[PDB]
C-alpha cells in the first residue's frame, strides 16, 4: 500500500521540480536577455537594470521555490501515506 | 551524499589558509605592481 | 589497467588539442603583454633620460 | 542647440542613433542655408 | 555499476567524520595555489618584464577588480578582491586538477584525485563562508538593525516573502551549482570508464568540457560572490 | 496611391505619384505601398531606390546618405545628392567604386546599384 | 483502493504544480523582459512601468495560485477518495 | 474499479489544469510584454492598450477557465463512474 | 476491462485538453502581442488589425475547440469500451 | 488484453492530439503575429502577406491534421489490437 | 505479454507523434513568421525568401517525417514484441 | 518480465524521439527565422549566412540524430533484459 | 515493495532532469542570444557583457543543478524507500 | 522486481534525454538565430561572434551531455537495481 503511495509521490515531486526548473530557467534566461541587451545598449544601465532584473528573477523563482517546498511535502512528507 | 560532516570544517580551514596566503602575498603585491 | 590506458589516451588527446590550439593563442597573449611591460619600463626610461 | 517646446512614428534602427546621425546633417543644412543667404545678400 | 559517495581515507576525530579523499584533494589544490602565490612573491617585479605567474595573477586581479568596481567600488569593499580571486583559483585549480590522467580500474573505476567540488562538504564550506562574509559586510555597512530590515524590504517591500527565501537560496544554489556541475561530471567520467579502452575518445571530449565548464563555474561562483557583496553592501 | 518626394538639399528631384517605393535602409531592405505606418529611417551610405508607378518605367535613384520619412500621405526621401538612372555614367561609377575614400566608394557603389549589381 | 487514488492524486497535483510553475516562471520572465527593456530604453518610466508589469504578473501569478489551490485540494481533499 | 477510474480521472484533471496553467501563464506574460513595451513607448497609450490587452487576456483566460471547468468535471464529477 | 479503458480515456482526454489549452493560450498571447504592439505604434490601426487578429485567433481557438470535441469523444462515449 | 491495448491506444491518441494542438496553436499564433505586424507596418500589403500566411498555416495545420488522422488510427483502428 | 508491449508501443508512438507535431508546428510557424515579416518589409522579396524558407521548412518536415516513420515502426512493426 | 521491460523501453524511446523532434523542429525553425530575416534585409548575404546556419543546424540536428541512435538502442538493443 | 518505489524514483528523477535540462538549455540559449546580439551590435561589448551574461547563466544553471542535486536524492537516497 | 526497476529506469532515461534534446536543440537554435542575425548585420563580426556563440553552445551542450551521462547511469548502471 505505502509503496504505491511513495512511488506516486516521487513521480509527483519529479513533475513539480521539472516544471519549476523549466519555468525558472526559461524565465531567468528571458529576463537576462533583456538585462544583457540593455547593458549592451547602455553600459551605464549596468547600474539601474539590476533592480528591475532582480525583481523579475525573484518573482520567477518564487514559483520555483514554492513548488520546491511542496516537493519537500511530497517525497519527505507524503499526504495520504 | 548530501549530508555534511566534519570535512566541512577541514576544507574551510584550508580555504582560509589559502585566503590568507592570497590576501597577503598575492593581492597586495599585485595591487602595488599595478 | 584498461580503464587507466583509455583515460590516459583521452588525456593525451586533450593535451595535444590544448597544446596545438589553446597553448598558441594564450602564449601569444602572454608574450604581447610582456612586450608591453618591458616597453613601458623602457619608455619611462627614455622619458626620464630625455 | 537649445530645445524649444512647441505644445500639444516608427524608427529604424532606433531613434537615438538616427538623432545622432541627423544632427550633424541638420547643422550642415543650416550652414548651407546661411551660405546661400550670404550669397544672395552679397549679390 | 556507479557509486555515489564511497569516499576513501575516511576517518573520525573529535566526534566528527571526515572524508580523507576530499580533504586530500583540497590540500593538493591549496598547496598548488600557495606554490603559485609564493613563486609570484619570489618573482614579482614592477620594474621588469613580468613572469608568467605574475601575468596570470595580474590578469585575474584586474578582472576581479573590474567586476568589483562596476558594482561596489573598493572604497567600500576592498576586502572582496582578495576573496573573489582566491575563490576563483581555489575552484579553478580544484576542477582542472581532475583533468589529469588519475583514473584507473579498481574492477570498479576509481580516481586518485577526485574534484573537491564533487563533495557537498567542499562546496558548502565555500558557499557558507561567502554567505557569512557578505552578510557580515552588510551588517557592518547597514548596521545589525538596519541590515535585516533592508534584506527583508529588498527592492520591493510587499515582495518580502520572496526576498527572504531568495537570501536563503543564494548560498544553497551557490553551493549546489558548483557541486552539481562537478559531481555530475564525476559520474560521466566514471560511466565512460565502462567502455573498453579503444572506445573509452569520450574521455577526451568530456575532459575538454570539464576544462571549459570548470573555468566557467569558477568564474560564475566568484562573480556571484562579488554580486552578493554588491547587494548586501547597499 | 503614394506620392514620393525625393528631395535634395540643393533642390528637389521628383515629386510625382507612385505605387511602390523600395530602398535599403540601415536596418535592411524595405518596401512601401500606400497607407504605410509613419516611419523615419536612415538609408545605407550606398543606398539605391526604386519607384514603380502606372505606365512609366522603373525609376532607379542612386542616393547618397539619405533619410526616408513616411507620412500618412507622403513618402519623402532626403538626399545629400541623388542621381537618376538616366544620368549616371557607367565607367566613372565603376572607377570610383574602388576609391579608397569611404564616402567616394559608397557613392560609387550606390551608383552601380542604381544600374545593377 | 485508497492507495491507488492517493498515488493518482499525487501525480495529478505534481502535474498541476509543474504546469503552473512553467507558466508562472516563463510569463514572469517575459513580462520582466519588457519591464527591463522599457526601463533601459526610458529610465524615467520605472514607476510608470511597474503598474502594467505588476498587473500582468498579477494575472500570471493568479493562474499559478489557482493551480496551487487545486493541488492542495488534490492532495489533501482528494475528491473521489 | 472506482479506484482505477478515480486515479485516472485525477491524472487527467491534473494534465488539463497544468496545461491550462502553462498556456494561461505564458500567454498572459506575452501579452503583458506588449502592454508594458507599448506603455513604455507611449504614456498615453496606457488608456488605449487596456482594450487590446484585456481582449487578449480575455482569450488567454478563457482557454484557462474552460479547462478549470472540465477539470472539475473530471475530478468532482466522474464521466466514467 | 471497462475500468482500465475508462482510466486511459480520462488520461488521454486530459492530455488532449492540456495540449489544446497550451496551444490556445500561447497562440492567443502571441497574436495579442502583435495586436497590442501595432495599436501602440499606430493607434488608428485598431480597426485594421482586428481582421488579421481574429483570423489568427480563429485558427488558434479552432485548434482548441477541435480538441474539445475529441476530448468529449474520449471522455463521453469512450471508443473501444 | 484489449483493455490494456485500448487504454494504451487512448493515451497515445491523447498524446498525439495534445502535441498536435500545442504545435498548431503556437505556430498559428506565431504566424499571425507576423501577419498582424506586417499589416500594421504595411496596410496596403495585406494581399501579399496573406499568401505567405496561409502557406505557413497550411504547413502547421497540416502537421496538426496529419496527427489527427493518426489519432483516429490509434483510437478507432488500434493497429496493435 | 504482447498486450503490455502493444500498449507500451502505442504510448511510445503517441509521444513520438506528439513531439513531432509540436516541433513541426512551432518551427514552421517561426519560419513563416520570418517569411511574413520579410515580405512585409520588402513586399517585392517574396520570390527571394522562398528558398531559405523552404530550406528551413524542409529541415523541420524532415525531422517531423522521420519521427512519423519511427512511430510507424513502433506501431505496425513494434520492436521486440 | 521481458514484456514490462520492452514496454518501458518503447515508452522511453517514444519520449526521446518526441523530445528530439521538438528540439530539432523548434531550433531549426528559430535558426531559419534568422536566415530568412537576414536574407530579407540583405539579399546578397545568402552566401555568408548559410555557413552560420548549417553550423547551428549542424548542432541542432546533431542533438536530434544522437537521440535517434540511442532510441534504436532502447528499442532494438534495449538494455536490461 | 522496494522495486515499485525504485521505479517511481527513477521516473521522478527523470522528470526532474528533463525539466532541468529543458530550462537550462533554453535559458542558456536565450542568454547567449542576447550576448551574441549585443556583441554584434557593439563589438567592445565583449568586455562588459560577460558580467551580466554569466549572472544570467548563473541563474539559469542554478535551477538546473539544484534539480540535479534533488535528482541524486531521488535516485541514490530515495526519500521514501 | 528487476523488470519493474528496468522499465522505470528506461522511462526515466527517456524523459532525461527528451528534456536534454529539447533544451539542447532549442538553445542551439536560439543562439544560432543571434549568430546568423549578427553575421547578417555585421559580416566582418563573424570571427568575433563565434566566441560568444561557442561559449553559449558550450553551455547548452554541456547540459545535454550531463543528461546523456545520467541516462547512461539510469539505463546501463540502473541505481537501486
Ligand atoms: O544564483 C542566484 C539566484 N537564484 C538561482 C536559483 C536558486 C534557487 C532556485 C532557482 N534559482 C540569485 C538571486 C539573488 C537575489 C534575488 N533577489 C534579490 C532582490 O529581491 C528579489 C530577489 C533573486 C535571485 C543569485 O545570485
Amino acid at each position: 500500500p505505502n509503496a504505491i503511495i511513495t512511488a506516486g509521490a516521487l513521480i509527483g515531486g519529479g513533475l513539480i521540480m521539472g516544471g519549476g526548473a523549466i519555468g525558472a530557467g526559461i524565465g531567468d534566461g528571458i529576463a537576462g536577455n533583456a538585462l544583457i541587451s540593455g547593458i549592451a545598449r547602455q553600459p551605464e544601465a549596468q547600474g539601474r537594470l539590476f533592480t528591475p532584473f532582480f525583481i523579475t528573477v525573484g518573482l520567477v523563482e518564487a514559483a520555483y521555490f514554492i513548488n520546491l517546498a511542496f516537493m519537500a511535502l511530497f517525497v519527505f512528507a507524503t499526504p495520504g501515506l | 551524499f548530501l549530508i555534511p560532516n566534519g570535512t566541512f570544517f577541514a576544507v574551510l580551514i584550508i580555504f582560509l589558509i589559502v585566503l590568507g596566503v592570497i590576501s597577503k602575498w598575492v593581492v597586495p603585491p599585485i595591487s602595488k605592481v599595478l | 589497467m584498461s580503464i587507466f590506458i583509455g583515460q590516459l589516451i583521452g588525456f593525451a588527446v586533450i593535451a595535444f588539442i590544448i597544446v596545438k590550439w589553446v597553448v598558441p593563442p594564450v602564449r601569444t597573449l602572454m608574450r604581447n603583454q610582456q612586450e608591453a611591460v618591458r616597453a613601458a619600463l623602457a619608455e619611462s626610461a627614455e622619458a626620464a633620460k630625455k | 542647440m537649445e530645445v524649444e517646446y512647441v505644445g500639444e512614428y516608427s524608427f529604424e534602427p532606433d531613434p537615438e542613433t538616427l538623432f545622432d546621425a541627423l544632427l550633424p546633417r541638420y547643422i550642415a543644412t543650416r550652414v548651407y542655408a546661411a551660405l546661400l543667404e550670404a550669397a544672395a545678400s552679397e549679390s | 555499476a556507479i557509486h555515489v559517495g564511497h569516499h576513501t581515507l575516511v576517518f573520525e576525530l573529535f566526534g566528527m567524520t571526515f572524508n580523507g579523499d576530499t580533504i586530500l584533494a583540497t590540500a593538493v589544490t591549496a598547496v598548488i595555489v600557495i606554490a603559485l602565490a609564493f613563486y609570484l612573491r619570489a618573482k614579482v617585479t614592477s620594474t621588469g618584464v613580468p613572469s608568467g605567474v605574475q601575468l596570470f595573477w595580474e590578469a585575474l586581479t584586474i578582472q576581479m577588480r573590474q567586476q568589483i568596481e562596476g558594482s561596489i567600488g573598493m572604497k567600500i569593499a576592498p576586502f572582496v578582491l582578495p576573496l573573489s580571486v582566491t575563490i576563483f583559483v581555489f575552484i579553478l585549480i580544484s576542477n582542472w586538477l581532475a583533468v589529469l590522467p588519475l583514473q584507473y580500474g579498481g574492477g570498479a573505476a576509481a580516481e586518485l584525485y577526485k574534484a573537491p567540488a564533487s563533495d557537498i562538504n567542499f562546496v558548502l564550506a565555500l558557499a557558507l563562508f561567502v554567505f557569512v562574509c557578505y552578510h557580515a559586510a552588510g551588517i557592518w555597512r547597514r548596521g545589525i538593525v538596519g541590515h535585516p530590515i533592508k534584506v527583508v524590504k529588498g527592492h520591493v517591500a510587499f515582495l518580502a516573502p520572496i526576498n527572504i527565501v531568495e537570501e536563503l537560496a543564494k548560498p544553497i544554489s551557490l553551493a549546489l551549482r558548483l557541486f552539481g556541475n562537478i559531481f555530475a561530471g564525476g559520474i560521466l567520467v566514471a560511466l565512460i570508464a565502462m567502455f573498453p579502452w579503444y572506445i573509452q575518445f569520450p574521455n577526451a571530449v568530456w575532459k575538454t568540457f570539464d576544462l571549459f565548464v570548470g573555468l566557467i563555474q569558477a568564474f560564475i561562483f566568484s562573480l556571484l560572490t562579488i554580486l552578493y557583496f554588491s547587494q548586501s553592501m547597499e | 496611391d503614394l506620392n514620393v518626394e525625393i528631395v535634395a538639399v540643393e533642390r528637389e528631384l521628383w515629386s510625382g505619384p507612385a505605387t511602390f517605393v523600395f530602398t535599403r535602409t540601415t536596418a535592411g531592405e524595405i518596401g512601401i505601398l500606400p497607407r504605410h505606418i509613419p516611419l523615419v529611417a536612415q538609408l545605407v551610405d550606398d543606398a539605391m531606390v526604386r519607384v514603380e508607378r502606372e505606365g512609366e518605367d522603373d525609376l532607379r535613384i542612386a542616393v547618397d546618405g539619405g533619410f526616408l520619412s513616411v507620412t500618412e500621405e507622403t513618402v519623402r526621401i532626403l538626399v545629400e545628392n541623388a542621381q537618376f538612372e538616366s544620368e549616371i555614367d557607367a565607367d566613372a561609377a565603376k572607377e570610383d567604386a574602388a576609391s579608397d575614400d569611404e564616402r567616394t566608394a559608397a557613392w560609387g557603389r550606390a551608383r552601380l546599384r542604381a544600374l545593377g549589381q
